[PDB]
RNA sequence: GCCAGCAUCAGUUUUGGUGGCAGGAUAAAUCCAUAGGAAUGUAGCUUGCCUCGGUAAGUAUUAUAGCCUGUG
RNA sequence: AGAACUGGCGAUGCGGGAUGAACCGAACGUAGAGUUAAGGUGCCGGAAUACACGCUCAUCAGACACCACAAAAGGUGUUAGUUCAUCUAGACAGCCGGACGGUGGCCAUGGAAGUCGGAAUCCGCUAAGGAGUGUGUAACAACUCACCGGCCGAAUGAACUA
RNA sequence: GCAGUCAAGCGUUCAUAGCGACAUUGCUUUUUGAUUCUUCGAUCGGCUCUUCCUAUCAUACCGAAGCAGAAUUCGGUAA
RNA sequence: GCUCCACACAAAUAGAUGGAUACGAAUAAGGCGUCCUUGUGGCGUCGCUGAACCAUAGCAGGCUAGCAACGGUGCACUUGGCGGAAAGGCCUUGGGUGCUUGCUGGCGAAUUGCAAUGUCAUUUGCGUGGGGAUAAAUCAUUUGUAUACGACUUAGA
């Protein structure tokens, strides 16, 4: 009974869900088939919940379910057999990472330039090439960090030049409570696909200098029960 | 349980070659090559195909498991250190005492000479291993970087430096001088 | 000692009032028929009123395995009234019959357990027919298929006291 | 010559069809085949050649040999007859060097004092010609 | 089956060893023990080296020049291994100790002389494997003895000498073989193997 | 420098007197002593949706 | 007169070889025949990885390997 | 500690327990042969370094125990079991991302915004997200877990017993 | 120590008897370091000289402490 | 009084009765042979105990006649080299000297009486005449670098 890890435990509310969360979104998603009259698949793969909230208020006649994909897969149905209508599971493959399934009576343009004209900033999320590029100064570091005239901005704190000298690999010194360099670091060059480390510094200096816009690959219609393909972001 | 046989994989890219009599491991690459010896340990060896490696133990217990997983790990540094090698990177901070750090060549044996450390007379001498070679970073100020193909030695190396000049009878919360391990990583 | 399965039955004595009473039967892993028959009142004053005296052995007869060369995974229920109320064990055992089942299982919780005859108590050996019913990873790790392993160290049992050889253990 | 030369380490495995001489028992010499695996102890084997009856064995009471042959698991003996037959396996057996040791031991243990008398006279007719041709 | 035997100290455990030769000499059986040095003992160093301090710390207390006379050599630790066996206060005893001769090394005349093992003594037989063991030679440099440097520089010539000696007996065998190769296929030869030769 | 060590050699006395000891313990437990849950069908066990099967 | 060897016997004892019998499920088995069944799936077949013919998953109940159960 | 039987030593040698008045066996004429008891068969020491299955590594293991003493437990040493749970609508471990909104909730204070303290501890939108598990800031910030999701692709966790 | 509270477990084949680890309350005299300190019936101590134990006072090496240095406190190996 | 040999008799005894028959290293690895790129190589092969290998016929081993081969082995000389851990042994050259069961022949054995272990493997001591060469210590005496007495330390033809 020993010579294992020993699990750290801690004493907050939240508990686990289980399966009754997941049959919960089963039963939503499949009686929301039945009343909504059109289908759509959009991939969220990285997103924020405040833009999230702002797509979902945009219409509150109509419904948007995340969740898990395997379980969408499933109310959806994978194989031609195993389906809630005809021609669905040619849907249901299209799910390829964080689906977010929506249901709506709208029309089919309206959906489709609104999840194109719809556009927002947001960090460069690693694996993303990004359009800017950064040196910091080579004399005390700013909580932007090159990015507007020092006078406004006030020296970040001490706190974390542990993080900036480890974890991002940054040389780091610090006179008195301010935090100090050498020479100017240069972090990326546009058009470099990104790492982790890089997009974190990019996050910690509070650059979202990204293009946010939802993609949108397909739509069933339940009346004609019929898949369209339109790969729009 | 003893189970009947246990197994790990050892993979082998195109540069390399691996001999392997019997418990003695001889690896060359292009940085150049490297020799271990595991007769302690009682496992067997066996190859696939010129990328394969396979180490299995028959009817052993949990401490012979583990010993068959450090020993791919061993073999995989091996590989690492002769392909791109390793870097450690060390930066020697003072508040009053400027810390002179030197190399002497002294009967052909490469010590490295530290100086002044907390306003002592002393000379601190820290052999240099086989293997492992010293340059001072140029344009970063107090950086002194260790290079090689011996993980061991390098680190070994590294830790030699960062001991010999601990301080002694004094708040560390007050007394920062020191050298200490910036980064670890490759070449 | 290497141990024998017997069919055993008792009819506890008539009476006038009762002739021919209910003819209890019973299985038992023992070495010979003295031990049968303790065994088998032992276990029958703790079901029913009987005793040795107040009953009788109608026909001790020996069960011999239908096919003791193939070979079987056997499932066997043990309990044992230890330290707490009684609690029951499952184990796995690959053997041909289930007389080597049962002297195996004796010998193993004589060493794991230090737990002994006196204090064991056989519910039920049962050989699984179907493969995946098979629970226990010891005995799963033998099912798999083409199975090979080597015997890797050797000792060679030497009848003299001297050798001039440097012996070597291979295979 | 830039490819690796790992080791192999041969060895005699413990598998069906896995002949194996048994050096200790009732049987005492005689050979028999591996027909089930029953735990890293036991084995079931299986020679009608011979004539030793099918049983469980511990694999200290037998000591395995190089050769093998095709047998499927769980067979029965006229199965392990008929692939011992079809495998021809004691005619390798015969020729191999092993054997030859012990018919050569046993052919000396039931030599008479004359034929003894008569391996001597031969032994030295035979050195005369060795020494001369050295 | 002679009438002396050296033995091969390398790759024995002790008290087996003691326990084989000590019933041998009793019996009668003249016996020369070599390469002590290289004995073995079961368990880590660690152990040993506190069981012969353990037994370093004994000693007569008025007197220490009458008490348990510790000698540090690997040829006298398994002497004194072997004589806890033997009644050695006894004449049969003291007879019996005479026939035994322990030598650190492999001096003369026995450098010239075959020498043998004893299995039910071999460490690698008797041991699991992944077992700690510990060596005689080592244990004894690090109770005291100083004399672990000048038995490996005269073994390194004794092999030397040795591999000569080898590699020219085995040419000779090979030789021997041959014309032995030639001379069979005779009828001679053909009798000799009907008989068993 | 390695200290002393107990001795195992267990000197009669010792003996005598623990036997005394726990004829004395056995008689005060036995007067201590003057002042089922059957565990069911264990799970594992393959062929047990058989044994709810003889009862009726 | 003293010490011994051998043969045939008797009493006590120890240790080998070999034969005839009676029982048990009138041993069980192995073995022979026959009816079914299945997998740690044999042949064959289908689709592919595809390093020259080795391969993964699908089929198929003895086929160019066999096994299990019952009955006799 | 008191009484009631019983057995033995005292008067009693023999074999064993390394040794021993009261423990095991067994009671005695002088000898021989055979078989045993109790106890034992690596060497001392007569007799298997026998056979078989497991477990155990102790920086002074153990080599008759006795919930007889130290005593009630402790231990990321090991083995075998019992119970309850999670899992191809993907479990455990890792990385990555989310971790929101009313709201900087109310008292308090030089200041305290989830995290010096006191007392509420609600609703909303959710896949899930505590009027907040910890680090941190003079206060914010930032990080973190609790909880959710993506990649990974099959077993895993907790409590107990021996 | 006495008398109690609680409850992790144990628990006549007890749910509402009993036992009960770890914690914890009261009594001992007081709240503002004023306490004048204040003894109350036992049926050994001192030379020479040797060694041993560690349960370490100092010396040696380390760890943790609001440990600035200096000094000190607690602890580990160590006779 | 001591000393080499041309040896009458005594001696073999914790226990002869064919031979103590020489690689190292590893053991989840090795030995032998062979080939080549000389390597942690390729190929072949062996183990599974010395139950081996070598010797091994003759009166406790005789006296003789041959055949074939120039091999084997013993005895004493002789050449040269190696070996210092306790070497004290190992190998080698040559010529003599015998034997040879490699093969074929001829004589003798007997009565040790039906077994009795049935005895077989240095010298000091006296014949031996080899037969020549010519040291020390202790006591006593003395010294005092020493000392209870012994001892120690020195000196003395």
């Amino acid at each position: 009974p020993r010579s294992k890890r020993s699990k750290l435990v801690t004493l907050a509310q939240t508990d686990k869900k289980g399966r009754e969360n997941k049959e919960r979104i089963f039963d939503e998603v499949r009686e929301a088939l039945d009343t909504y009259r059109y289908v759509w698949v959009l991939h969220l793969d990285d997103v924020r919940t405040p833009v999230l909230q702002e797509i979902r208020t945009s219409w509150a006649g109509s419904k948007l379910i995340m969740g898990k994909r395997k379980v969408l897969q499933k109310a959806l149905g994978e194989k031609r057999e195993e389906e809630y209508k005809e021609n669905l599971y040619q849907l249901s493959k299209l799910c390829s990472g964080v689906t977010g399934l929506l249901f709506t009576d709208e029309d089919v343009n309206t959906v489709k330039e609104y999840f194109k004209s719809y556009v927002r900033s947001d960090y460069s999320r690693p694996n993303t090439k990004a359009p800017l590029t950064f040196t910091i100064p080579e004399g005390i570091v700013y909580s932007r960090g090159g990015q507007i005239p020092a006078e406004e901005d006030v020296p970040m704190i001490h706190s974390l030049e542990p993080t900036m000298r480890n974890k991002f690999e940054i040389p780091t010194k610090i006179k008195a409570g301010k935090i100090t360099i050498d020479s100017p670091y240069l972090v990326c060059t546009e058009g470099e696909k990104l790492d982790v480390r890089q997009a974190l510094i990019l996050k910690q200096f509070g650059i979202a200098a990204s293009e946010f816009k939802v993609k949108v690959s397909a739509y069933y219609d339940n009346d004609s029960s019929t898949v369209e393909s339109t790969n729009i972001n | 349980m003893k189970y009947i046989q246990t197994e790990q994989q050892i993979e082998v890219p195109e540069g390399v070659t691996v001999s392997i009599k019997s418990r003695i491991v001889k690896v060359v690459g292009p940085r150049g090559t490297l020799t271990k010896n595991l007769k302690h340990i009682d496992v067997t060896f066996t190859k696939v195909n010129n990328q394969l490696i396979k180490v299995a133990v028959h009817n052993g217990g949990r401490k012979h498991v583990a010993a068959l997983r450090t020993v791919k790990s061993l073999v995989d540094n091996m590989i690492t250190g002769v392909t791109k090698g390793y870097k450690y990177k060390m930066r020697y901070v003072y508040a009053h005492f400027p810390i002179n750090v030197n190399i002497v060549e002294k009967d052909g044996a490469k010590f490295i000479e530290v100086r002044n450390f907390l306003g002592d007379k002393k000379i601190r001498n820290v052999p240099v291993r086989d293997g492992v070679t010293i340059e001072f970073s140029t344009n970063v100020k107090d950086e002194i970087v260790l290079s090689g193909n011996s993980v061991e030695d390098v680190s070994q190396n590294a830790a030699d430096l960062q001991q010999i000049c601990r301080v002694r009878n004094k708040d560390i919360r007050k007394f920062l001088d020191g050298i200490y391990v910036s980064h670890k990583g490759f070449i | 000692a290497h141990f024998k399965e017997y069919q055993v039955i008792g009819r506890r004595l008539p009476t006038e009032s009762v002739p021919e009473p209910k003819l209890f039967r019973m299985r038992i892993f023992a070495s010979n028929e003295v031990i049968a028959k303790s065994r088998y009142w032992y276990f029958l004053q703790k079901l029913h009123k009987v005793k040795k005296a107040s009953g009788e052995i109608v026909s001790i007869n020996q069960i011999n395995e239908a096919h003791p060369t193939k070979v079987k995974n056997f499932g066997v229920w043990v309990r044992y009234d230890s330290r707490s109320g009684t609690h029951n064990m499952y184990k796995e055992i690959r053997d041909v019959s289930r007389v080597a089942a049962v002297e195996t299982l004796y010998q193993d919780m004589a060493a794991r357990h230090r737990a002994r005859f006196r204090s064991i108590h056989i519910l039920k050996v049962a050989e699984i027919e179907k493969t995946a019913d098979v629970k226990r990873q010891y005995v799963k790790q033998f099912l798999t298929k083409d199975l090979k392993f080597p015997l890797p160290h050797r000792v060679q049992k030497s009848t003299k006291t001297f050798s001039y050889k440097r012996p070597s253990t291979f295979y | 010559s830039t490819d690796s030369i790992v080791k192999a380490s041969n060895w005699r495995l413990v598998e069906v069809g896995r002949v194996v001489l048994i050096k200790k028992g009732q049987s005492a010499g005689k050979l028999a085949a591996i027909v089930e695996i029953i735990d890293q102890k036991k084995v079931l084997i299986d020679g009608p050649k011979a004539g030793v009856p099918r049983q469980a064995i511990n694999l200290g009471q037998v000591v395995l040999t190089p050769l093998t042959f095709a047998l499927p698991r769980g067979a029965r003996t006229a199965t392990v007859s008929k692939k011992w037959a079809a495998a021809a396996v004691c005619e390798k057996w015969a020729a191999s060097s092993w054997a030859k040791k012990i018919a050569q031991r046993e052919r000396r243990a039931a030599l008479t004092d004359f034929e003894r008398f008569q391996v001597m006279v031969l032994r030295k007719q035979k050195r005369y010609t060795v020494k001369k041709a050295l | 089956v002679e009438p002396v035997v050296v033995i091969d100290g390398k790759g024995h455990l002790v008290g087996r060893l003691a326990s084989v030769v000590a019933k041998q000499l009793l019996n009668g059986q003249k016996i020369v023990v070599v390469r002590a040095e290289e004995l073995n003992i079961s368990g880590e160093f660690f152990r040993n080296k506190l069981k012969y301090h353990d037994f370093l710390r004994k000693a007569t207390a008025f007197n220490k020049t009458r008490g348990p006379f510790h000698f540090r050599a690997p040829s006298r630790i398994f002497y004194k291994a072997l004589r806890g066996m033997v009644s050695h206060k006894t004449a049969r005893g003291k007879a019996a100790l005479e026939r035994l001769k322990v030598f650190e090394g492999i001096p003369p005349p026995y450098d010239k002389k075959k020498r043998v093992v004893v299995p039910q003594a071999l460490r690698v037989l008797r041991l699991k494997p992944g077992r700690k063991y510990t060596t005689l030679g080592k244990l004894s440099t690090s109770v005291g003895w100083k004399y672990e440097d000048v038995v490996a520089k005269l073994e390194a010539k004794r092999k030397v000498s040795s591999a000569e000696y080898y590699a020219k007996k085995r040419a000779f065998t090979k030789k021997v073989a041959s014309a032995n190769a030639t001379a069979a296929e005779s009828d001679v030869a053909k009798q000799l193997a009907a008989l068993g030769y | 420098r390695v200290r002393k060590r107990q001795s195992r050699r267990t000197s009669t006395k010792l003996k005598e007197g623990i036997k005394k000891k726990a004829s004395a313990h056995r008689k005060k437990e036995k007067k201590m002593a003057k002042k089922k849950k059957d565990p069911g069908i264990p799970s594992n066990f393959p062929y047990k949706a058989k044994i709810l099967e003889e009862i009726e």
